[PDB]
């Protein structure tokens, strides 16, 4: 989907743009905002050679299902706890994004609305 | 009653949709007969060397003589300096070279002055 | 292997067979060497719904030039044989 | 690449559900494979399409086995529209072409699930053209398409061969090698997956009608 | 050559020619391996009105799909290390900009 | 193994080729119902999708459209 | 005669490479090069013994 | 050097005492082994050339043409003694006489370390080609056919000697060590431009260049088998040893008098390509390819640069062979039904299966298939000229594309289809015509192994 | 010496015997089809290691043996990867591939 | 190996990690190793000793060749023709040692990328930067002078940079 | 393939060819028998409601408006028997089709073995050779003085005579050569 519907059909204006996304600052509307801590170092992740791509936040539980999977060998269906795990912790990592998405759309609907009603304040 | 089909070069017009062989006359039926007559002698000619028990070698055919050579050494004589003739020969003789010399002189222009002023991400450009 | 090496009684057997099962042919009546259109009275559209049945049957297509000659079933029987080569 | 794979896979995908002869019919499934490998490549996901080219493999050779195989008992005769009840006159040649038309429209759990399933997932959940998924989605529709013409045109209903029966299909060169296919067919696909270490970000959060959404335009 | 009728007895066969009738100025180019002008069931000129039509607007879809993305509703994603400035071809001597992710 | 043509006849089956052909498809469907009873969460997904207009504005963090 | 075939196909090829791998491409460098093997927190290596540390205290998201 | 030289003069004598059935056997013997004696002129150095006396010099360049030239003539040998058997002995001998005369200068030429009398060999293998095409020719075209040969190339050389002498008379030396030590830079003038066309016409000819090219067809179709190998694998690269030696005293001019020739050069090889797709005659499509190939030579040679110049060499000896394999195969057709037409015999695999392999063999090099030399050198040449400019890669491209095509056209046109059913006169393939395929195709391939032998001083 | 590179160069090396065969005793004979075909199942089951090898320890490797040519600063050598996706598709294809010669032999018995 | 020296062609110093079994089936990569080594590695090592006991009772020795420093072409006359060959035969050498130098940098460079895996964009930027200043050093010397190239080429286009330089930084100078 | 061609094509020999090809594309349009039978059966009644028209001018324009109706609406990937001009096995043996002729160039020692073939080869050889003649002078006197008006060849007549003309149409190779 209904977002593109919205974007695209709608008043498209109130809509986020994925591409220019955030444009407020991260601490508006919270008072303070934690920031996002990190459990691998950076050599553990060059050691391991994960990625490019799989560097994020969730490299912890990569790291440990590709450990497991290697000692592991010839049973290769053992690891299915770490892999639940990382799974999981990936859909956290997906539904935060929603959150920011809809955070920011909602940011964007109130600020242009008000804005809107003190200019019609202030045109009366 | 039905859509109709328009011949083109590359697909051409059915036998069994040419309105000429619909309505005949019996001179087209001599025509036909005369046809069949140059094909029944050719044919004859052809089978009576094909089946000779000593026959050794290439039965000679003349139409592919004639075919070759009409391709081959009968175009020069048959030339004649027409309008027509001169300027398709001067078009597709010089138009390509003076369009192909243009498009390359340009670029290498761009090129080298791309060079002189220093900016064109020459890094290594050892071979060449 | 594939198929056998098909023999003269196995086309006319066939032949015979196809022509058995027309509705339009008296079986008794059918020869090996009767005449279509003089024999059994048939007219062009049902030597071309026979020829058809034969190319259908064996499954090999015979030319209109050559389909148009055919009159009886020793003629179809012969020119299936020189056609796929059978001599035994 | 991802707008070359999706014209590709859909042309060729419309193409084949109308053709008669079955070496076309498999020709015609095989380019809207290879364009739905350039779909994948084009959305930054070339180990998937590396596995879907391992998984392609085996069906494909297999499905073109089994076509081989009808074309040699009906004395080479190619066109489906001559082709009978072979059902039940050809039993192992049913059974391989049917479980490989099955694993070749993405069934759960066989061959073509672990790779097509995937790609399709990983195409819906993409900032790509919405052209090209709608494309892949009618594409994805139309393999189930031609495979149910294949299998209703060669295998069900009545005779429409010459009457001279001559199907044998008892020979241990081609049950063997269609066998080995077929056990292929059936296994590589969970046994490969689950034995290559993860190159890729796997989408865990999906919604169910999206995560769906191959099944529902395959029974379509 | 493919136009011509293939249940004669041709002298040759392949080339569907009979010796010593005269061989037309392009045979070579007519060869059946060759440019084909046999009749087709739908006329010239419709064809190529529904292929160009239909090639058309493949591209023109395209283009419009391209100018209307299809995405999900979901924010960028994070990577701790600033975007990983070092891992994405290093320079560890300039200091960049940081790159702060909070938590939501 | 000998079999000769019918002419308008059921070809000849082995019981062998029967046998095979029963035996795979068994297999197959037995290993497709084994497979979807141990592993269900491939086909119906896993993790259930958050509905966005539930969330709460307090964890969103703006402002009552007041400032 | 009955495993002749594994010896003239498999065993003598295998040998030739193997000689010509250990003994003539390896004499050079950067002949042959593999990529390096992967290390996780915890393994201990073969050559210096050392143990590579554990990971940071996972929060346990149970 | 001359312990390649004489032997040859030896030849000569040697063919004209032998017995009246034993010419042909002690030809080809010491031909073979006077080509495994130039075998050893391979030995190279990596900073100057061998300079053997005040005479003669061997460089890399010109090392490969001798070995080729020297493997050449027994295979020239071979194919001419099927259709010389009904000629009398003293024409038999005259006609060795002029394939060793012909060798003998070609040698001399190759190695001579001064420019005039590297003009006077260069001009002096007129005389002996000529009289082959004229004299053992088929067809009554023969005689315009040599014509077209001879004053086509005079045109050319004629102010190129002019412009020799003048320059002996500026600098005070001809000698290409002196001539290369002390060159000076060409100011842009009128003068130096005609100075630049008078030095560069007549290797242009030799090559040739496109538009000046009307006199090859006709030579390699109206000349016998062993004129039409020398023509295509030798003659040619005359043109193209005589550019990369005379370039050096020609810049910087020929940075921009390049660019018609470079025009004529690719455009006539993308013409030259289409004109082989439409060929009623099996010679004539041969003659056109080495045109394209020569043409690809002749952009190597005028971009001036060393990748393209390597290019260049391995181009030339990977064509020489190529080509005169082609003409042999074709001769073999042409002697079984007297008749060059192409589509005469047709269907000749299901008749004669070894010499279809040969035919495949032999068109599947002529395309420039990997790792074979002549796509070594077409990859360099292509290469070269991305660099000289990228539009290029378009025009080669489509050359890379007709080439194949004619090629392939040609095998299916001759090889494949179905045997004409009046022609009954072929023979089996003798064990002479085999031995000759095979002698033509094995050095392709053992040069293919060691490419660097053929790659040029720019090595 | 880690046996990865030698089984991985003997899979493509085997191949080959055949080939060089066909000139022999054994290309006129009708055993050829199985030849050909035990060469490949041999192939097969040879190269199955180094995919056990990667799949254990994701053990990837690229061997430059023999150099060809070099120019004034390119050097051309015969050199092979032996990454995860060739050792991934030459069992796959070395499997299809003696499928396949089983039901040509087959399929085509009266060529 | 010793064949080769170890600071021309350095390594990392190859660290590996120990096996570490968690499962009660057998390996079977283990087992194929060991059938590998008993099956080929002791016969061809056989071989081998073999082959390099008979190598070593016929030891001789060959030698790399040594060349003294003539004049260069900045040393010579305009006329003076042997000078001019001498210089320009050191020139020729010069070039292919420079060439060589050029392919060791490239070489070192592409077994960082196999080597490094996954982290070969940071692991070995080192290389690139070496490979990047021999590149520059190399086309700065020995690019443009095309075919019939000579020390007197290389030479102009030496003073002609030095020439530019110099005129840049004396108008730098005067900013 | 067999039979000599007319010089034209009556008027029943192409209402019976457009019969054929008619029916023809109708089975490849009704795949079923049933289907294909019943729709036949209307075919058949379409043409021969018109059997009795005696004037050919109007049987003619029937004529024309069925192939005009048949080319708008024939199947455009009609069904085609294997071994015919445009099936998937047309030419597929002619690889395998070699002239008898060459047999003459066979070394003696291929001809050792197979000594009783190439002694009935040299039977028929001699036979052709005998019989060449006669074959020439009974088609000399045989033909019309202005040369043959069709491809027909007359039987033979006379005691032991062969048919004029027929050693290449004995000795076809084969259908199924190798
Ligand atoms: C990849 C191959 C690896 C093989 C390993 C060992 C092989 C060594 C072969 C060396 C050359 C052999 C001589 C070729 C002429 C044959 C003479 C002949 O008449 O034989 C009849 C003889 C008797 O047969 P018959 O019963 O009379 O048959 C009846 C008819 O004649 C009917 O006969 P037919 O129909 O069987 O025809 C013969 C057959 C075969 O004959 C040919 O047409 C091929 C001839 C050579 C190829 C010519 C075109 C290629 C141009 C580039 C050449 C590169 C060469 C490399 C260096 C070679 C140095 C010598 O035709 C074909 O099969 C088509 C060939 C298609 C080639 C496909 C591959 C293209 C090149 C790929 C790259 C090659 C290098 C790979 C490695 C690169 C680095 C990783 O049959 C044979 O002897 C067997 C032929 C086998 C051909 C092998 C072709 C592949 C090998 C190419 C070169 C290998 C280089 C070896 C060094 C290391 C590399
Ligand atoms: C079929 C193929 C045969 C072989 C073809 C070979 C091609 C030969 C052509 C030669 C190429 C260049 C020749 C002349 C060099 C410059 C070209 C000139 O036309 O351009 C301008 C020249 O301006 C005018 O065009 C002057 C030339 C006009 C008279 C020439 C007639 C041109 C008509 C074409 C006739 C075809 C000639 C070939 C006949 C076969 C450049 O301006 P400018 O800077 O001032 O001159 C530079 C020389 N400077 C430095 C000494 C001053
Ligand atoms: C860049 C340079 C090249 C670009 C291509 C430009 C067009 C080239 C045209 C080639 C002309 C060659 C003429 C002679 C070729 C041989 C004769 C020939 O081809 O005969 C046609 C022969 C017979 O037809 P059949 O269908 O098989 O019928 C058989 C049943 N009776 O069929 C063919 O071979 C057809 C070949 C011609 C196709 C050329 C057109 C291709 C155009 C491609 C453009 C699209 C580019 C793709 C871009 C993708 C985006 C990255
Ligand atoms: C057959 C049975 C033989 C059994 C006994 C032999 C056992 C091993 C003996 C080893 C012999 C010594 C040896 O091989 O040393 C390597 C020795 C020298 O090393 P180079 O790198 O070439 O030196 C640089 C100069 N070019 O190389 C060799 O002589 C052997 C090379 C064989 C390589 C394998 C085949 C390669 C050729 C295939 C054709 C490809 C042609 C072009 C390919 C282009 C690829 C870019
Ligand atoms: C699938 C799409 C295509 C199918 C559409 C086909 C449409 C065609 C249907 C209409 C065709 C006609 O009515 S056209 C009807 C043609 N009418 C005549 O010819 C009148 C004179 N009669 C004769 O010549 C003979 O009796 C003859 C009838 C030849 C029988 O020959 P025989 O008795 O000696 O066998």
């Amino acid at each position: 989907g209904a977002h593109l519907a919205r974007r695209y059909l709608g008043d498209a204006s109130k809509e986020p743009d994925p591409l220019r996304m955030p444009t407020f600052p991260p601490d508006y509307g919270f008072p303070e905002r934690k920031e996002r801590e990190m459990v691998a170092t950076q050599q553990e992740m060059n050691d391991a050679q994960l990625m490019l791509q799989q560097r994020d936040y969730c490299a912890h539980y990569l790291i440990q299902l590709l450990k497991c999977k290697r000692d592991s060998f010839p049973n290769f269906l053992a690891c299915k706890h770490e892999q639940h795990d990382w799974d999981y912790c990936e859909h956290l990592d997906y539904v935060k994004r929603m959150k920011e998405f809809e955070r920011e759309r909602r940011l964007l609907q109130r600020k242009k609305r008000r804005e809107q009603r003190e200019a019609e304040m202030a045109r009366g | 009653s039905f859509p109709k089909y328009k011949p083109s070069r590359l697909a051409t017009l059915p036998a069994t949709l040419d309105p000429a062989e619909y309505d005949i006359s019996p001179e087209t039926r001599k025509a036909q007969a005369e046809r069949l007559a140059i094909r029944s002698r050719l044919k004859r000619e052809y089978l009576l060397q094909y089946n000779d028990p000593n026959r050794l070698g290439v039965i000679e055919d003349p139409a592919l003589i004639r075919w070759t050579y009409a391709r081959s050494a009968n175009i020069y004589p048959n030339f004649r300096p027409t309008p027509k003739t001169s300027l398709l020969g001067a078009l597709f003789g010089i138009g390509p070279l003076f369009f192909w010399y243009y498009v390359f002189k340009t670029d290498r222009d761009k090129k080298e002055k791309l060079i002189q002023e220093g900016k064109l991400d020459q890094t290594f450009n050892i071979s060449y | 292997s594939d198929a056998p090496p098909l023999t003269l009684e196995a086309i006319k057997d066939r032949v015979l067979y196809v022509l058995k099962l027309y509705d339009k042919i008296d079986p008794e009546k059918l020869s090996v060497n009767s005449h279509f259109m003089k024999d059994l009275g048939l007219d062009s559209l049902d030597q071309v719904e026979i020829i058809m049945a034969m190319e259908d049957e064996f499954g090999f297509e015979i030319p209109d030039i050559d389909a148009e000659k055919l009159m009886c079933p020793q003629e179809i029987v012969d020119y299936i044989a020189d056609k796929k080569d059978v001599y035994e | 690449t991802l707008c070359l794979g999706a014209i590709t896979t859909l042309f060729t995908a419309l193409c084949a559900i109308t053709q008669n002869d079955i070496k076309k019919i498999v020709a015609f499934s095989t380019s809207s494979q290879l364009g739905l490998m350039m779909v994948t490549i084009g959305i930054n996901q070339p180990h998937l399409a590396f596995l879907h080219i391992c998984m392609h493999a085996f069906f494909k050779a297999m499905l073109f086995m089994c076509s081989g195989s009808i074309i040699h008992s009906l004395n080479d005769e190619q066109d489906i529209r001559k082709m009978g009840g072979l059902y039940k006159a050809m039993p192992f040649t049913t059974t391989a072409l049917i479980i490989g038309s099955l694993a070749l429209t993405g069934m759960p759990y066989l061959t073509g699930f672990y790779s097509k399933d995937l790609i399709i997932e990983a195409v819906n959940m993409s900032y790509t053209n919405a052209w090209a998924l709608l494309m892949t989605l009618i594409a994805t529709s139309l393999t189930a398409a031609y495979s149910t013409r294949i299998i209703f045109f060669a295998f069900l209903g009545k005779p429409r061969f010459p009457p001279l029966v001559l199907i044998n299909e008892n020979n241990p060169l081609l049950i063997n090698s269609i066998k080995r296919l077929l056990i292929g067919s059936i296994f590589a696909g969970f046994i490969i997956s689950n034995n290559i270490p993860p190159m890729t970000v796997p989408n865990t959060t999906m919604p169910l009608y999206m995560k769906m959404t191959a099944l529902i335009v395959t029974i379509m | 050559q493919q136009e011509r009728d293939p249940w004669y007895d041709w002298d040759h066969p392949d080339l569907r020619l009979n010796w010593g009738e005269p061989i037309h100025w392009d045979l070579d180019m007519y060869i059946r391996n060759r440019v084909d002008t046999s009749p087709t069931p739908v006329s010239w000129n419709t064809m190529c009105k529904h292929l160009f039509g239909f090639v058309a607007f493949m591209l023109f879809m395209f283009w419009v799909g391209e100018i209307y993305p299809s995405y999900q509703p979901v924010g960028p994603k994070q990577y701790p290390y600033n975007d990983l400035y070092l891992e994405r071809g290093g320079d560890p001597t300039k200091e960049p900009e940081p790159v702060v992710h909070y938590e939501i | 193994v000998h079999i000769e043509p019918r002419y308008r006849q059921f070809p000849q089956l082995t019981r062998s080729q029967l046998i095979q052909a029963e035996f795979f498809s068994a297999t197959m469907w037995f290993w497709i119902l084994w497979r979807f009873w141990h592993d269900s969460d491939a086909v119906l997904g896993h993790f259930p999708y958050p509905d966005p207009s539930q969330w709460t504005d307090e964890e969103l963090g703006i402002l009552p459209d007041d400032e | 005669r009955h495993s002749i075939f594994a010896v003239t196909h498999v065993l003598i090829p295998v040998w030739i490479i193997h000689y010509y791998l250990k003994y003539h491409v390896t004499a050079k460098p950067y002949t042959v090069v593999e990529r390096k093997p992967r290390i996780f927190p915890g393994d201990t290596i073969l050559e210096t013994g050392e143990v590579i540390p554990l990971m940071k205290e996972f929060p346990d998201q149970h | 050097m001359l312990k390649i030289i004489i032997p040859t003069t030896m030849l000569l004598p040697m063919t004209w005492m032998s017995k009246h059935n034993m010419i042909w056997i002690n030809a080809t013997v010491h031909s073979l082994l006077i080509s495994l004696i130039s075998l050893s002129l391979l030995n190279q150095l990596g900073e100057n050339s061998l300079n053997f006396s005040l005479t003669f010099f061997s460089d890399s360049l010109s090392a490969p043409l001798l070995v080729l030239t020297t493997w050449l003539l027994p295979l020239m040998l071979m194919a001419s003694q099927s259709h010389l058997s009904k000629e009398t002995t003293t024409r038999k001998k005259l006609y060795i006489t002029m394939l060793i005369l012909l060798q003998l200068f070609l040698i001399m030429t190759f190695t001579a370390t001064e420019l005039i009398l590297f003009y006077i060999l260069f001009e002096a293998t007129l005389v002996p080609t000529l009289i082959i095409i004229t004299r053992w020719g088929n067809q009554t075209e023969r005689l315009n056919a040599g014509l077209y040969f001879l004053f086509y190339t005079l045109a050319g050389s004629l102010p190129l000697l002019v412009a020799l002498v003048y320059i002996q008379n500026t600098t005070g030396s001809l000698n290409f060590l002196i001539i290369h030590y002390w060159s000076h830079p060409l100011s842009n003038s009128w003068s130096n431009i005609f100075m630049w066309l008078a030095c560069i016409m007549a290797f242009m000819v030799k090559m040739p260049l496109y538009g000046l090219h009307l006199w090859l067809p006709k030579a390699h179709v109206e000349a016998p088998i062993a004129g039409s190998m020398v023509l295509a694998a030798v003659l040619l690269k005359l043109g193209g040893y005589g550019m990369m030696r005379i370039t050096t005293i020609l810049n910087p001019l020929t940075n921009y008098m390049a660019y018609p020739f470079l025009m004529l050069s690719m455009w006539g090889m993308i013409m030259t390509s289409s004109i082989c797709l439409r060929q009623t005659d099996l010679k004539s499509l041969i003659a056109y390819s080495s045109v394209s190939h020569m043409a690809l030579v002749i952009v190597a040679i005028m971009i001036q640069t060393p990748w393209s110049f390597m290019g260049a060499t391995a181009l030339m000896i990977a064509h020489g062979l190529t080509s005169s394999m082609l003409f042999c195969l074709a001769n073999t057709n042409y002697e079984r039904v007297h008749s060059r037409t192409m589509i005469l015999a047709r269907g000749l695999q299901t008749l004669l299966p070894l010499m279809a392999t040969w035919w495949l063999v032999a068109s599947l090099t002529n395309l420039a298939l990997p790792p074979s030399i002549n796509l070594i050198g077409e990859l360099f040449i292509i290469t070269a000229s991305f660099s000289w400019s990228n539009i290029t890669i378009i025009l080669m491209g489509m050359n890379m594309m007709i080439t194949a095509l004619y090629s392939l056209y040609m095998l299916i046109t001759t090889q494949r289809g179905k045997y004409t059913h009046h022609i009954n006169n072929i023979k089996p393939s003798f064990t002479r015509e085999n031995a000759l395929m095979a002698l033509h195709i094995l050095p392709l391939l053992l040069l293919t192994l060691n490419p660097k032998m053929i790659l040029g001083p720019l090595y | 010496m880690n046996p990865f590179a030698s089984l991985t160069l003997t899979t493509l090396t085997i191949l080959t015997i055949p080939i060089m065969m066909s000139n022999s005793n054994i290309y006129k004979t009708n055993l050829y089809p199985n030849y050909v075909k035990t060469t490949v199942s041999y192939a097969f089951t040879l190269s199955l290691v180094p995919l056990l090898m990667f799949m254990h320890t994701g053990q990837e490797m690229i061997i430059s043996n023999w150099h060809w040519m070099t120019l004034q600063t390119v050097e051309l050598s015969l050199s092979f990867k032996m990454d995860y996706f060739s050792v991934m598709f030459i069992p796959v294809a070395l499997f299809v591939t003696w499928s396949i010669m089983e039901f040509s032999m087959w399929y085509m018995h009266s060529d | 190996p010793d064949s080769w020296d170890k600071d021309v062609y350095p390594e990392p110093p190859r660290r590996t990690p120990a096996p570490a079994p968690q499962t009660s089936l057998p390996n079977p990569v283990t087992y194929l190793t060991k059938i590998f080594d008993l099956l080929v590695d002791r016969p061809v090592t056989l071989a081998r000793e073999f082959i390099e006991q008979q190598h070593a009772k016929n030891r001789y020795y060959y030698y790399h060749r040594e060349f003294r420093r003539v004049p260069d072409i900045t040393e010579c006359e305009e006329k003076d023709i042997l000078c001019m060959f001498e210089a320009e035969m050191q020139w020729r050498r010069d070039y292919k040692v420079d060439q060589e130098i050029v392919n060791i940098i490239q070489e070192r460079l592409k077994a960082c990328q196999q080597r490094e895996g996954e982290s070969y964009r940071q692991n070995c930027a080192k290389e690139l930067e070496q490979f990047t200043q021999v590149s520059k050093a190399f086309q700065d010397r020995y690019s443009d002078l095309g075919a019939h190239y000579s020390a007197r080429k290389c030479l102009a286009k030496q003073k002609q940079r030095m020439l530019a330089e110099r005129k840049a930084a004396k108008e730098a100078a005067a900013a | 393939a067999f039979s000599a061609p007319a010089a034209y094509l009556t008027h029943q020999q192409k209402v019976l060819r457009l019969y054929k090809r008619a029916l023809r594309h109708l089975e490849s349009w009704c795949v079923h028998r049933d289907k294909y039978r019943y729709f036949a059966c209307l075919m058949r009644a379409r043409f021969d409601e018109h059997k009795n028209e005696k004037d050919m001018v109007k049987a003619t324009q029937l004529l024309r408006q069925a192939e005009e109706e048949f080319w708008y609406g024939q199947h455009p990937q009609p069904y085609i028997f294997p071994e015919s001009p445009g099936g998937t096995s047309y030419e597929r043996y002619e690889c395998y089709k070699v002239p008898e002729w060459c047999l003459d160039d066979w070394h003696p020692s291929e001809k050792a073995m197979y000594p009783d073939y190439f002694a009935k080869r040299e039977q028929w050889k001699r036979l052709r050779r005998e019989s060449w003649e006669r074959e020439v002078k009974q088609l000399q006197e045989e033909t019309p003085p202005g040369g043959p008006r069709t491809e027909a060849l007359p039987p033979a007549r006379k005691e032991g005579d062969l048919p004029p003309l027929w050693w290449h149409i004995v000795t076809r190779p084969r259908e199924r050569p190798m």
